[PDB]
């Protein structure tokens, strides 16, 4: 069973600009592990599968979180360290294009539909339970968990926002943008690592290591 | 995966 109440509880429990952004990402990776443990049935997966899902999903999971945290911010993002970063500062640091994609495709769309924390948590749990992740011992089990999340999300949307029949589809259709933005952010991080001019802390660096 | 494994202990 996959109650939206548990998914919401998990969200509530865990609540150079590039250098600050990377520092916040390292900090949030620790919190991300604690979040995943609070998602129903994640901790009952084999340890190797928990590792695979987190290594596959961490960037999208963290992007979804900071995007939603930023819904009341004008033209900027709020990092988990408390620092607001405006798009002017991101442009001035050479990451303007990807930052504008975050604002236009994620933050602004979350704001305009007033995406709530239950919906965010369910989208994040869908991302976490990614049955396409390579190396999973039992992909069908992860697929089944994803199916329970989206069934619960749809029921939640139909009950809470009955006047918005397209809302569930609208939520799911931010996932391709999240996927593309995550991939582009990952390219940037690998580049910062290659250049060597941006401090990258130990957990963020481990996520940039090759898989076993 | 050293840090991640350690943080996933129960
Ligand atoms: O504070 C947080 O909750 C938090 C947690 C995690 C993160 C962040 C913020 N920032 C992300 C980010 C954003 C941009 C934006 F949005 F500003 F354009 C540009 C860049 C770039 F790589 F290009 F520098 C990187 C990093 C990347 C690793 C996991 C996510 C993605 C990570």
């Amino acid at each position: 069973d996959m109650p939206v109440e548990r998914i919401l509880e998990a969200e509530l429990a865990v609540e150079d600009p590039v250098t600050n952004i990377c520092q916040a990402a390292d900090k949030q990776l620790f919190t991300l592990v604690e979040w995943a443990k609070r998602i129903p049935h994640f901790s009952e997966l084999p340890l190797d599968d928990q590792v695979i899902l987190l290594r596959a999903g961490w960037n999208e999971l963290l992007i979804a979180s900071f995007s939603h945290r930023s819904i009341a911010v004008k033209d900027g993002i709020l990092l988990a360290t408390g620092l607001h970063v405006h798009r002017n500062s991101a442009h001035s640091a050479g990451v303007g294009a990807i930052f504008d994609r975050v604002l236009t495709e994620l933050v602004s769309k979350m704001r305009d539909m007033q995406m709530d924390k239950t919906e965010l948590g369910c989208l994040r749990a869908i991302v976490l339970f990614n049955p396409d992740s390579k190396g999973l011992s039992n992909p069908a089990e992860v697929e089944a968990l994803r199916e329970k999340v989206y069934a619960s999300l749809e029921a939640y949307c139909k009950h809470k926002y009955p006047e918005q029949p397209g809302r569930f589809a609208k939520l799911l259709l931010r996932l391709p943008a999240l996927r593309s933005i995550g991939l582009k952010c990952l390219e940037h991080l690998f580049f910062f690592k290659l250049i060597g001019d941006t401090p990258i802390d130990t957990f963020l660096m481990e996520m940039l290591e090759a898989p076993h | 995966h050293k840090i991640l494994h350690r943080l996933l202990q129960d």
